[PDB]
């Protein structure tokens, strides 16, 4: 019931993503996965769980933007 | 030798650090045998050791980019540098002249080396000149050099090992401009078209004067695919055990 | 209580660096194809692929929350986990015919350097979603001589969140390659 | 070819010796209490005993290399031999020696100092050893069966595919490390959860004490700096076998793209080889000194700096390939910002050793020599960080002389420190101390006269990866002195093995066990600790022991024979793809078939 609200909102991001082509388009992609993954991390084993993927995306920015940086 | 002053000045900077820890161990320890505020105050000196180098090094990285230790702003001489396996290639675009495994340059004249390599990635070290930058197969890298004084400059390759790579030592001589203008040609053989393809095989070679430039062949600095049209057009691909000796099909110019 | 939910969770964070390495490889090999075929792919197939997977998580975000957590639909495990299992074959079947149709000029990784990354950035991509189907159906063999209760049969949740990590880079691929 | 004909008979002899002398009946002790065992204590033993085996394999390599490099015009090794020997020597270390030696010292000491039973997943940690071991036998069978790689431990792409030419050469380097990368990745996942959710009551997070903290940082970088290597070789494995053009020169692929992927994994993994080396030395220098590790808000806070700042510095191995200048100064300033979080950790061992007492034993000498020798190499890498001056001493031995002072003093000494200091844990008694000093002194003095002349060898003008120098300005003796010191370190490994033929001032849960060789369940009751150092507060202050009638049940994580069969499938598929089988593998697909069948058995076995 509560998860149906996020699933319906996620579909609009992909439809709006096609409208961008057919920064400004690099943040809608991460925001699509923020709502997708925020319904199953906290808590109990949280903080470490949601924190492990936090610096993992840091490496994704470091590896991608670092390779393009040359 | 522009960065050599860094090496000598930094050598004493770390020689102090080596003796500092001699005073932090040998002074006590022997005396001390059976028979919170200091750490935070220590964080003022370690940047001072690196920030005294995080400025002149950065003031030198940007220094080797633009016109370096030579001309100031005139006399633009270009020398295309290509590196085959074992063997080194240098072509002069100024006049149709092309030399391999030997190079002569005028003192106090800038030489804009265009660096690339055909068969394997490599880099023209030339230890007396100083900075050396990789020759990447697929693109040409611009590098500026000069010859400080007249002499015999040993030159070499970084030797990313590949069997016959140790004897990549090509001695380069740098003489006066007056002798160079007579020597810019010895006598500008010629570009025999086929002998260029006879170079990409990794063996041993002598001087080979060649009085004509090769940049008329796919630039070579661009389109590094000139490795299949080289070793394979003459029928040759090596292995590790037996049946080598360039798998048959002769025609070349070797030693002895 | 099982720590496998967290141990196999930091493994999902390791795959972030796994796909970032392939994304760094692909983004540098983007301006190549100096001698080959220029990329021109079907647009509607990309949305159909993404909309099928965006509805795949739609039937899975509420597939364990209003399933095992809210109330107790033990009979619905052969319903919600099976329907979400057929959608996994939709992405596999569509990507296979996408690769088979790519045989017509631009086949495999031998035509150009760019197509090497695309067929690999979507390669293990296609492998991770393929082994997940055999992992989601591997836990479905429990409603027989086992049939464990929630908060005990962790095999469903640890395989559901790994299945959720796919759509993370799946959309990042949608913006990455397209 | 003449030398490689003798060892293939000796390799068949050692296998034949196992059948007669050992295999009288081993399906009761070898297959039961070993091979597929689950106890973490027995797994870490199999890790370091392989590194000692690789120490002799890498030992005869390192000796005959410098023996060949004794003087110019020497005819010991030809071109295609010295190229394969020095590549095997470097790859046997770090990957197949320092990694199993460090993880082995981690897979044994860490789970005891935390009070827990085993690790997080003692089942996945079982295959985590064999996943490396089948990768070690893969890389070792390149001896006479196929051909050892000859592109260096880096093995750049433009000299690895067709320009290289040996078929079964680079494939061993690709499939050998690809399997071990899976086992090492799970080793970092097991201990990241083992130290986070399996600690005992009272063991606070900020104090547990410091070596276990380095292990925590060791297994954090593995999780984020090993999936890169998993695809960096997978991309290269596609170029060699499946005909991909990721970095091939022909189809136009970027030749340097494989370099950054290897170094994005390289330098962060380079700290994975020095992080447990720092941890093992952190306890020994603070245990026999009978003092407290003065400094935690700036020492554990410094261990997190190099954990995140290891991925903003990896572009320090390039510099020489024409970058964007500013990006060559960004990672040049940043590399200076890495020798500061590491630099504060040397000033933390000398003030924990002062004011307090000390007793020079054998494990102390390894910590005594670790302080200067690691700095003498560290006062050189600072020069390597200077990108403006890195162009002059790039490669040319000065690079080799810097790092050999860094890793051998850092890790190899820690591999020797943890070898002796935690030897009573493995079996009864320990090593003889007085004759153990003979091994320390000879191995120490030969280490300096081997690589400090290399500082002069490299600065004068001797490049690396060269089989003959030539009479250049009389720089022959500096190369021979480096060989004398090289062969001097060889003298000692015989002493090291002679010491093993014989067959304490603790401050943590080391000697807190019930007795020597601790039992399977390890610790009958979990210690309350509730302090920074448990053993000292549980000796003079009160007593606190394992009182009877307070015991309970067992753990019961018994053995399963799948981890051995699972890694055999990886070793079978790896060997099938390497030894010939260029385009596709007939038996390489079976290994994936056997693995996925066992991965179904993974979640089909109830326990
Ligand atoms: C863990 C790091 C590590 C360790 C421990 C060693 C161990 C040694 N290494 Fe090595 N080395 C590297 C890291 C290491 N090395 C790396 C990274 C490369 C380059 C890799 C590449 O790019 O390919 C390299 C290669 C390399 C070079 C550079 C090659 C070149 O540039 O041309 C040199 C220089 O002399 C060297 C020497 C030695 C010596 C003398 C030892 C000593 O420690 C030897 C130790 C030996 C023993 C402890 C046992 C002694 C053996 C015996 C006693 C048996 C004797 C019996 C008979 C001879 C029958 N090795
Ligand atoms: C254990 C692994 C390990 C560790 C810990 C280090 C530590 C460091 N390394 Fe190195 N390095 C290697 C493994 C390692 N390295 C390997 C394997 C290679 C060769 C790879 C190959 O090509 O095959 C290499 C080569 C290498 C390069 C590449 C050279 C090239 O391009 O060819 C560079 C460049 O910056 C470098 C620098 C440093 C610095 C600045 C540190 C610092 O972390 C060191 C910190 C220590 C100090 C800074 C000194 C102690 C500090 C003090 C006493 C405080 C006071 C000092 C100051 C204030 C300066 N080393
Ligand atoms: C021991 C040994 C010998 I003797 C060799 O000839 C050799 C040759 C190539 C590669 C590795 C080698 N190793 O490891
Ligand atoms: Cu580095």
């Amino acid at each position: 019931x509560x998860x149906x609200x996020x699933x319906x909102x996620x579909x609009x991001x992909x439809x709006x993503x096609x409208x961008x082509x057919x920064f400004g388009f690099a943040f809608i992609q991460a925001a699509l996965q923020l709502l997708m993954f925020m319904h199953m991390t906290e808590s109990e084993n949280g903080t470490i769980q949601v924190g492990n993927t936090l610096f993992g995306f840091f490496g994704a920015i470091v590896i991608v933007l670092g390779s393009i940086w040359i | 030798q522009q960065s050599d002053l860094i090496l000598l000045s930094i050598g004493f900077m770390l020689f102090i650090v080596g003796v500092v820890f001699v005073l932090f161990t040998i002074i006590l320890v022997k005396y001390r045998d059976r028979k919170t505020f200091l750490e935070v105050v220590w964080t003022v000196i370690p940047i001072l050791i690196v920030i005294a180098l995080s400025v002149p090094t950065v003031q030198t990285i940007y220094s080797l980019e633009k016109a370096p230790e030579a001309t100031k702003d005139k006399e633009p001489l270009v020398v295309y540098a290509t590196s085959v396996d074992w063997k080194w290639v240098f072509s002069y675009p100024e006049q149709d002249i092309e030399t391999v495994n030997y190079l002569n340059i005028p003192v106090d004249r800038p030489i804009l080396f265009k660096i690339s390599s055909a068969d394997s990635m490599a880099s023209l070290w030339i230890p007396q000149l100083g900075g050396q930058k990789y020759a990447m197969a697929g693109m040409l890298m611009d590098q500026y050099l000069q010859a400080d004084k007249v002499g015999t400059y040993e030159g070499r390759n970084a030797n990313f090992t590949g069997e016959h790579f140790a004897d990549q030592e090509f001695d380069v001589n740098a003489v006066t401009e007056k002798d160079f203008n007579s020597w810019v040609k010895k006598t500008q053989p010629k570009l025999t078209k086929e002998k260029y393809d006879e170079l990409m095989l990794p063996e041993n070679v002598d001087e080979l004067t060649f009085s004509s430039t090769h940049l008329k062949y796919v630039d070579h600095g661009q389109d590094a695919e000139y490795a299949m049209e080289a070793r394979k057009r003459l029928g040759y691909q090596a292995v590790s055990p037996h049946s080598k000796t360039d798998p048959f099909e002769n025609v070349k110019k070797n030693e002895f | 209580g099982r720590l496998n939910i967290l141990g196999f969770w930091i493994f999902l964070g390791a795959e972030i660096v796994l796909f970032s390495t392939l994304f760094a490889t692909f983004f540098v090999l983007k301006n190549r194809t100096a001698g080959g075929v220029l990329p021109d792919e079907l647009f509607e197939v990309n949305l159909v692929m993404i909309m099928t997977f965006l509805l795949l998580i739609s039937s899975f975000t509420c597939g364990i929350a209003v399933h095992e957590m809210r109330r107790g639909s033990l009979k619905g495990v052969v319903i919600w986990t099976i329907i979400t299992l057929l959608l996994g074959a939709g992405f596999v079947g569509c990507e296979i015919n996408e690769f088979v149709h790519y045989v017509h000029e631009g086949a495999a990784l031998s035509t150009s350097a760019f197509w090497s990354g695309f067929f690999v950035l979507l390669g293990t991509h296609g492998t991770h979603v393929t082994i997940g189907i055999f992992w989601i159906t591997g836990i479905l063999i429990q409603l027989k001589k086992r049939g464990l209760t929630p908060q005990t049969s962790s095999k469903i949740f640890i395989s559901s969140l790994y299945w959720h990590f796919l759509d993370v880079v799946w959309i990042f691929i949608f913006t990455g390659v397209y | 070819p003449l030398i490689l004909g003798a060892q293939v008979s000796i390799a068949l002899s050692t296998i034949a010796i196992i059948f007669v002398l050992t295999y009288f009946k081993k399906w009761k002790w070898l297959w039961s209490e070993w091979i597929t065992t689950v106890d973490h204590k027995k797994l870490g033993i199999m890790y370091i005993i392989s590194a000692v085996i690789m120490l002799f394999r890498g030992g005869v390599d390192g000796l005959m290399m410098r023996a060949q490099l004794a003087l110019p015009n020497n005819s010991f090794l030809d071109s295609n031999h010295y190229n394969e020997i020095f590549t095997t020597h470097g790859t046997i270390m770090i990957i197949f020696m320092a990694m199993p030696f460090l993880i082995g010292l981690i897979n044994v000491v860490v789970p005891l100092q935390i009070g827990a039973r085993d690790v997080a997943f003692p089942y996945l940690n079982n295959l985590s050893f064999w996943t490396f071991f089948v990768g070690a036998m893969l890389f070792n069978i390149s001896f006479v069966i196929g051909g050892s790689p000859n592109a260096g431990w880096t093995s750049y792409m433009p000299l690895a595919s067709n320009d290289m030419s040996p078929g079964p050469g680079e494939n061993y380097y690709l499939l050998g490390l690809q399997i071990a990368g899976i086992g090492t990745l799970m080793t970092g996942i097991n201990f990241m959860v083992t130290i986070l959710k399996m600690r005992t009551k009272g063991m606070t997070l900020m104090r547990m004490p410091m070596f276990t903290w380095t292990t925590l940082i060791t297994m954090v970088i593995i999780v984020f700096a090993f999936p890169v290597l998993t695809v960096a070789l997978a991309l290269l494995s596609f170029d060699r076998l499946f005909g991909a053009h990721f970095f091939t020169l022909e189809a136009g692929g970027m030749p340097m793209l494989w370099a950054n992927l290897f170094w994005i994994w390289g330098h962060p993994e380079v700290y994975i080889v020095i992080l447990p080396a720092f941890g093992i030395f952190s306890e020994i220098i603070s245990s026999f000194a009978r003092k407290q590790l003065f400094g935690y808000k700036a020492m554990v806070g410094s261990i997190i700096a190099i954990s995140v700042l290891s991925f903003l510095v990896w572009t320090h191995h390039f510099f020489t390939m024409g970058n964007s200048a500013s990006v060559n100064s960004f990672f040049s300033i940043t590399t200076m910002a890495i020798s500061i979080p590491t630099g504060v950790k040397i000033f933390n061992w000398l003030f924990t050793m002062y004011k307090g007492r000390i007793s020079f034993t054998t494990p102390m000498l390894w910590a005594l020599a670790f302080i200067p020798n690691f700095v003498i190499g560290g006062v050189t890498g600072v020069m390597l960080a200077m990108a403006a001056a890195d162009y002059q001493y790039h490669n040319t031995y000065f690079l080799v002389s810097h790092f050999h002072y860094v890793l051998i003093a850092g890790t190899v000494f820690a591999c020797f420190a943890g070898f002796i200091f935690w030897y009573p844990k493995m079996f009864g008694h320990k090593l003889n101390e007085r004759i153990g000093k003979w091994f320390f002194w000879i191995f120490m003095i030969g280490f300096n006269i081997c690589f400090f002349p290399q500082y002069f060898l490299g600065l004068q003008g001797m490049p690396r990866r060269i089989y003959t120098y030539g009479p250049n300005d009389g720089w022959t003796t500096l190369n021979f002195i480096s060989t004398v010191g090289a062969f001097m370190m060889g003298v000692g490994f015989l002493i090291l093995c002679y010491n093993i033929y014989y067959s304490g001032v603790g401050r943590t849960l080391d000697w807190a066990t019930s007795s020597a060789i601790p039992p399977h369940y390890n610790f009958a009751v979990l210690p309350e600790v509730k302090s920074q150092d448990a053993f000292l507060h549980m000796k003079e202050e009160k007593t606190e022991l394992y009182p009877e009638s307070k015991f309970k049940k067992i753990h019961m994580p018994s053995n399963s024979g799948r981890p051995f069969f699972m890694s055999v499938a990886f070793g079978l598929a790896g060997f099938g793809l390497v030894f010939e089988w260029y385009w596709m593998g007939v038996v390489g697909l079976i290994g994936v078939l056997l693995c996925m069948v066992l991965r179904s058995f993974e979640y089909d076995n109830g326990y």
